[PDB]
């Protein structure tokens, strides 16, 4: 992916959703490597349930950052080094 | 799944080819990524490290080591694997070269000797195969500077570029294109940064990343002076805070 | 230009040069579209 | 049958065959077309290579061809690993008759040694054995020239004109039509080159992968002398012979 | 000094210290004065360690000449070098004369003395190394056809040489001919030959290898296409990612070519309207590079007058910027895109209610002349 | 429901984040609308068998108000052409005709696996539930009034093809 | 498992031989901590009281090597004696074949090469212990080398065994960062064990009384392991400062 090209799939989520004017959209197309529309629109799906949760319609910046770390990986059997091979 | 006979060392594999070389080439494979680039004036290594816990030492690990001042190696697998294959390795190069002819052994001596342990481990039984491959960069008087790719299996071949570990297939293709052999070792080292970073963006700089060519002797190496005929250590291996003013140029 | 090139190939190639003739609006297909054909099914033919 | 035993070679096969000669020979058609030619004058040996990747040096480099000797220079053919113990082997042997005896060892007596050697894997101890294609060209003043081929059941045949690895019928039938009683060395050159146009692979017949060696008696002061051609100087015969 | 190396240093500084015409004879006193020893072929003096110093030394003389107004003495120092070829660097003409016509790339030229150089030393000796290297010297040619707007010549130069281009000389060379191929077309109003030169650059440029310029450059061509197919979303798409290898080139970036793709960038967002995104490129100091001018603020008033829907302030800093803003060509053909598009939005005004009213009226909603609104009201 | 918030106690911090994205999805489904996002479907409740596999099930249609749905993993792998195909059909009309209702499930893992190129080796029911569950929640057609609940012991025991995002958003561990 | 059933790579390119033998390591539940001090180096493990019949002071999970060297070993209590005894044996016979103190960096290298001849021989099994050794050099100074069952070993600034060392490093890492040192402050030997404590108990997140914890002490030329008096009075120590 390309950290621009991405940033085509930022803006058109973004544009069916409720975002508030304090929300990067830069700091997502930097820290994300080689991810498809599939995980970024759950990034700001994730968004959406996290303002439910705090019953708040509008996301603010505070819903947009919770919800990456969640949705980053989905891999639960990561660890870092613990299995060898 | 088929069958074991192609992973038993006793037993020839029943499909041409033993299941188990071909399988520790998946624990290689799943280890970081190792190159390097053969130049006319020098050969130059780089790979990427194990950062492991955030407390964890970065200068205790060294992926490159000294066998002899003209001839450098590195490594990506294991670390106990290279740790008894090399520590035996310099004792068969003192052995059966140093003891003989009082030097330091040759490119082609000493590769083919790193070789017949393998051999040795892929043949008697219940010793498992090494998991780690090791490309040995050295230079002598007879064929100059030379880059082997040692495979665990025990056959080596000569490569102007390779790589090992997951990014072996990857980066085969970019150092085949991009690299020429009528290229000087100065331009190597920034295409070796450039190629080693694609594994990872995380951190390139000498913490995580070791350095290390070969060219010319160096007279500050040598420890002693007095002597015009003895020529210092061809092989200097460069300390993390010279490799960040390497990235600085790059 | 090829080697080995069985029927389904042969097919391929012709599919393939149509295509740049769409690109370019004619109904018939210039030489120059060939060599990007062929150079198509060549890499193509080659994996696997 | 049904139930198989291939773990251990004592364990007779229920056909009388261990399997692991059967699937040896795959391997060994797996690896590169090898040919070599007995001639009357000396011996002109051929062979391509299996790595066809360019960033591997194959000027400095040798994976099949291997000079024993002074008067003998064989082509292997199969593992790589697995080789180097038997080349090395045979050059032990060697030196300890010219230590011993003080003359250069027959052909005959390295053929039927190494012969031995592969089959004492098979025949005792659970070490494995390598399955190898050999190719014997040396010279003797008793049988003058010999060309033997090992195979991996442990024994070696006399050849005229043969071949190994990938197309071994069709490179042999080749050789047989333009086959020459005497051999002439300049006719074994051509016939080498034009083997290998239709039975390897590449059809450009690329100089890197090709393995160039002839022996010639007519050498200077009469002697059997082996020279080993440069692929630099395996691209000049190509053009010679209308290759290129 | 007498020294071939303290000449170089020393006269470094005397330039800005007293004059560039004492110090040109630092130079010329290491060429022709003295400097006679053994056997060489140089063509001034004689010696094997003098083609450094005297090589480098045209390279920064040639560089003064255009700017001070001595490049009728330079165009006839090039050919002059001929006899250096056979000796310094071991042939290599393309490491010379290619260098010293690039020197008239940089300072603003003429097309008469850059042409004439070209087609001057490829005459003489020096056509030994230029055998296959030919297609080099052709490329200079044919980018000199761009300054004078003559697109025939430059096209017929190419057409005749690429039956010799594919896998005949130079493989990577095709993606640098593609692309100057597509900039011939594109003020030619054609774009069949525009994006079928842009598909063989940009496929090929997987198979070989271009610079930062070019590579960034193919989406520049890419992105420039969008402007008369509309999709407006994808357009920008192409714009960004030019710049980020446009902005670390610093020194080796010109001022002209990084202005006009901010002039780019900005112009996709006009034509997708958005209000947010238009003035973050100007607040941000990554993205603006440091380019302000009066021109360059008028296009976010233009995005402003999208918000309101009005001629008045479209046409107020439309006359008055004129001399910037509407010096660019691509944005000049969606000036009158953005004027039909305010305009039929004020005309749905007019519409949505029962027609039959002053026509005098309607140019008072409108803003502007009765004889400018019947022209435009009854062109629609 | 039947069995009490009580029961449930000591979850109280992850039932709470469970129920906004959950009961609001049932009772008002306009919340998500105005924001313009979806509620989850599939969410795994995993632990030891019969610790909070039982509790959890019958809690969460207690305090929503909708029907109790109890359709274990067993009864869909067995010997019959095209068993789980049916299956899965009648349980989503059965979801149609009453929208109040949840769906809950017992003993997963036996459904589950990736096998190797997720095909059929010797398991013939097994692809059929895998594919079917996927292209319910992902389809033209999904549950908005109807939730998704698996039981297994680990989740790593499961097909990953439905643990992907778009069915399964949630992975909550029963301790 | 048609593949399962020798130590090799297997198909997968997994040894499941490696997977049995970390979790045999926390079949203890045992969490030890390891820091380092500017001229001091200290480790403590927590001691499991068990009932009436045993004597929680001759359990100790830190063994002695020689002096100012340590080892802690965090798993099978029967893989851990006879490392123990192994490991000395080299210890001593490096100070007579080359006459030098056998420094922790080749102790730990020591026991990884004896890894891989325990994985070579079919007959013989892998250590499946923690090998944690710590000790203060003449030149690098205090460092730790821990040999994982694998063997890799590798220098860390504050390592940990157990379940909660994800726990642990995050404590650890804002703690260096803000003074950029990987040693602690207040030279002295005997403070050290104070923010060892310390550091420790809000990691773990339980506190400890003396009976549950056993802290070693490594300074240069000397080593000793507090007794279950001395562990006391560093608990009172912290409160004076």
């Amino acid at each position: 992916r390309d950290r621009r090209e991405r940033r085509l799939i930022f803006g058109t989520i973004a544009s069916k959703m409720s975002l508030a004017p304090e929300a990067d959209l830069d700091s997502l197309i930097i820290r994300n490597d080689s991810l498809s529309g599939a995980v970024i629109a759950a990034i700001m799906q994730e968004a959406g349930l996290r303002a439910v949760r705090k019953n708040r319609y509008v996301i603010l910046q505070s819903d947009l950052e919770e919800a990456y770390a969640t949705q980053v990986k989905t891999d639960n059997t990561v660890d870092k080094f613990d299995f060898y091979k | 799944m088929t069958d074991r006979y192609s992973f038993s060392l006793t037993t020839f594999s029943p499909s041409g080819k033993l299941g188990q070389i071909d399988y520790a080439l998946t624990a290689v494979k799943q280890g970081v990524t190792s190159l390097g680039i053969k130049a006319t004036n020098g050969v130059v290594i780089a790979t990427e490290k194990k950062s492991s816990s955030p407390l964890a030492m970065s200068e205790t690990l060294s992926k490159v080591s000294l066998l002899t001042p003209d001839i450098g190696a590195v490594y990506s697998g294991m670390g106990p694997d290279y740790r008894v294959l090399v520590d035996k390795s310099r004792k068969v190069a003192h052995t059966s070269y140093k003891r003989i002819y009082g030097e330091y052994p040759p490119t082609k001596l000493l590769v083919s000797e790193v070789a017949k342990i393998m051999q040795e481990a892929t043949q008697s039984g219940g010793v498992r195969p090494f998991g780690v491959s090791l490309l040995i960069a050295g230079h002598d008087e007879f064929n100059g500077f030379s880059l082997y790719q040692v495979d665990p299996s025990g056959s080596y071949f000569p490569w102007k570029a390779t790589a090992i570990g997951k990014g072996s297939v990857a980066a085969k293709t970019f150092l085949e294109k991009r690299w020429n052999d009528e290229l000087e070792l100065e331009d190597a080292i920034h295409i070796a940064l450039l190629t080693l970073k694609e594994s990872v963006e995380g951190e390139f700089n000498g913490d995580t990343i070791e350095l290390a060519i070969i060219g010319d002797e160096n007279p500050d190496l040598l420890g002693y002076t007095g002597i015009p005929t003895d020529k210092g250590p061809r092989f200097r291996k460069l300390t993390s805070q010279e490799i960040n003013d390497r990235l600085e140029a790059l | 230009k090829m080697n080995g090139c069985s029927g389904a190939d042969v097919k391929g190639v012709c599919t393939e040069a149509g295509m740049y003739a769409l690109r370019e609006r004619r109904i018939h297909v210039t030489q120059e579209d060939f060599e990007l054909a062929v150079g198509k099914v060549m890499n193509k033919n080659q994996e696997t | 049958g049904s139930r198989r035993y291939d773990s251990r070679t004592t364990i007779f096969s229920p056909e009388g065959r261990l399997y692991q000669v059967e699937y040896a020979l795959e391997s060994i058609s797996h690896a590169g077309t090898a040919i070599g030619i007995m001639a009357s004058d000396g011996i002109v040996l051929a062979a391509e290579r299996k790595v066809t990747s360019t960033l591997l040096e194959q000027d400095t480099s040798t994976e099949k061809l291997y000079k024993l000797n002074d008067k003998i220079a064989v082509a292997v053919a199969g593992l790589t690993a697995d080789a180097e113990i038997l080349i090395n082997t045979a050059r032990i042997h060697a030196q300890n008759y010219l230590k011993t005896y003080n003359e250069d060892i027959p052909v005959e007596i390295l053929v039927r040694r190494l012969s031995d050697i592969k089959q004492g894997y098979t025949q005792h101890g659970g070490l494995r054995p390598f399955g190898v294609s050999f190719i014997y060209a040396g010279y003797d003043d008793r049988y003058g020239y010999q060309l033997y081929t090992s195979n991996p059941s442990g024994n070696y045949t006399g050849w005229k004109a043969i071949s190994v690895g990938a197309n071994t019928s069709a490179a042999q039938t080749l050789l047989q039509m333009d086959y020459k009683d005497d051999m002439k060395v300049d006719d074994a050159i051509e016939l080498a080159l034009k083997t290998l146009s239709k039975t390897t692979d590449s059809s450009a017949l690329t100089y890197d992968r090709l393995e160039f060696a002839t022996i010639r008696k007519g050498a200077n002061d009469g002697e059997v002398y082996q020279k080993i051609f440069k692929p630099q100087e395996i691209k000049d015969i190509l053009v010679k012979t209308g290759i290129t | 000094m007498s020294l071939p190396g303290s000449k170089l240093e020393e006269a470094r500084r005397l330039v800005n210290e007293k004059q560039y015409n004492e110090a040109e004879q630092v130079y010329l006193s290491l060429l022709d004065k003295d400097s006679s020893q053994s056997s060489a072929a140089a063509g001034a003096s004689v010696d094997d360690k003098r083609r450094n110093e005297q090589e480098t030394s045209i390279l920064e003389l040639g560089q003064l000449y255009v700017t001070m107004g001595a490049k009728d003495k330079l165009r006839e120092f090039i050919p002059h070098s001929t006899e250096y070829m056979m000796q310094f660097a071991k042939s290599k003409t393309v490491k010379v004369l290619k260098t010293l016509i690039e020197k008239f790339e940089q300072v603003p030229d003429s097309l008469d003395d850059q042409i004439f150089v070209c087609e001057k030393s490829i005459e003489f000796a020096k056509r030994e190394k230029r055998v296959f290297l030919k297609h080099s010297l052709s490329i200079k040619l044919a980018t000199l056809h761009y300054q004078k707007k003559q697109y025939k010549d430059s096209l017929a130069l190419i057409n005749d040489l690429l039956r010799e281009f594919k896998k005949l000389d130079d493989k990577p060379s095709l993606v640098d001919v593609h692309l100057l191929e597509s900039k011939v077309y594109h003020k030619l109003r054609n774009l069949a030959k525009s994006k079928a030169s842009l598909t063989a650059a940009r496929t090929a440029a997987n198979s070989i290898y271009c610079p930062t310029q070019t590579v960034a450059e193919l989406d520049l061509m890419s992105g420039i296409l969008h402007c008369e197919d509309k999709d407006y979303k994808t357009a920008f798409s192409y714009f960004f990612e030019s710049f980020e290898s446009y902005h670390n080139l610093t020194t080796h970036n010109s001022y002209e070519k990084a202005c006009q793709v901010l002039k780019y960038m900005l112009l996709s967002k006009i034509m997708l309207n958005l209000i947010d995104d238009v003035k973050n490129i100007l607040n941000a100091k990554y993205t603006k590079e440091t380019y302000q001018s009066r021109g360059i603020d008028a296009m976010k008033a233009v995005a402003e007058a999208y918000n309101n829907r009005s001629l008045l302030d479209f046409n107020t800093a439309l006359k008055q910027y004129e001399k910037e803003l509407m010096g660019d060509e691509l944005t000049r053909s969606h000036f009158n895109a953005l004027y039909d598009t305010l305009l039929e939005s004020n005309l749905c005004k007019i519409i949505e209610p029962f027609e039959c009213v002053e026509i005098s009226h309607i140019s008072k909603i409108i803003g502007l002349d009765t004889q400018q609104v019947e022209g435009k009201l009854s062109q629609m | 429901g039947e069995i009490t918030f009580d029961g449930i106690g000591g979850l109280t911090e992850q039932i709470r984040e469970l129920r906004e994205v959950i009961e609001l999805p049932l009772k008002n489904p306009e919340i998500f609308q105005r924001v313009g996002i979806k509620p989850p479907k599939g969410v795994l409740l995993y632990g030891p068998p019969g610790t909070g596999k039982t509790l959890l099930a019958k809690a969460v249609a207690a305090t929503i108000g909708a029907n109790f749905i109890f359709s274990p993993a067993s009864g869909i792998v067995d010997k019959y052409i095209g068993e789980s195909a049916r299956i899965i059909r009648e349980m989503f009309a059965y979801a149609k005709e009453h929208e109040p209702c949840i769906i809950f499930m017992d003993e997963v893992d036996a459904i589950g696996g990736r096998r190797f190129s997720e095909g059929t080796s010797a398991d013939r029911e097994i692809q059929r539930t895998l594919m079917e569950l996927l292209t319910q929640m992902d389809g033209f057609d999904n549950l908005g009034q109807t939730k998704i609940i698996m039981a297994t012991n680990r989740p790593d025991t499961l097909d990953p093809a439905l643990l992907r995002p778009g069915r399964l958003d949630r992975k909550v561990e029963i301790p | 498992g048609y593949d399962r059933h020798i130590t090799i790579f297997s198909p997968e390119g997994r040894l499941y031989q490696v997977e049995y033998a970390f979790k045999a390591t926390n079949q203890t539940n045992i969490n030890s901590l390891a820091v380092r001090g500017k001229d001091c180096t200290v480790v403590i493990s927590q001691k499991k009281v068990p009932d009436k019949l045993l004597d929680p002071t001759t359990v100790s999970y830190i063994f002695c090597i020689s002096r100012t060297i340590g080892m802690v070993v965090n798993g099978p209590i029967p893989d851990a004696r006879n490392a123990a005894l192994r490991a000395k044996a080299e210890a001593a016979e490096f100070r007579y074949k080359y006459g030098y103190d056998m420094p922790c960096d080749v102790l730990a290298k020591r026991m990884a090469n004896l890894s891989q001849i325990y994985t070579q021989r079919a007959y013989m099994r892998p250590l499946g212990v923690i090998l944690t050794f710590v000790s203060v050099d003449e030149e690098l100074g205090p460092s730790i080398y821990k040999t994982d069952p694998a063997g890799y070993y590798v220098g860390y600034k504050a390592t940990a065994t157990g379940p909660k060392q994800q726990e642990i490093t995050t404590n650890l890492e804002n703690h260096f960062k803000k003074s950029k040192i990987d040693h602690i402050n207040e030279e002295s030997w005997e403070k050290v064990v104070e923010f060892a404590i310390t550091h420790m108990i809000d990691a773990l997140g339980t506190e400890f009384s003396k009976n549950d914890l056993e802290v070693g002490v490594a300074t240069k030329d000397k080593f000793f392991t507090l007794s279950a008096e001395n562990i006391e009075e560093r608990l009172v120590a912290i409160a004076e400062q």
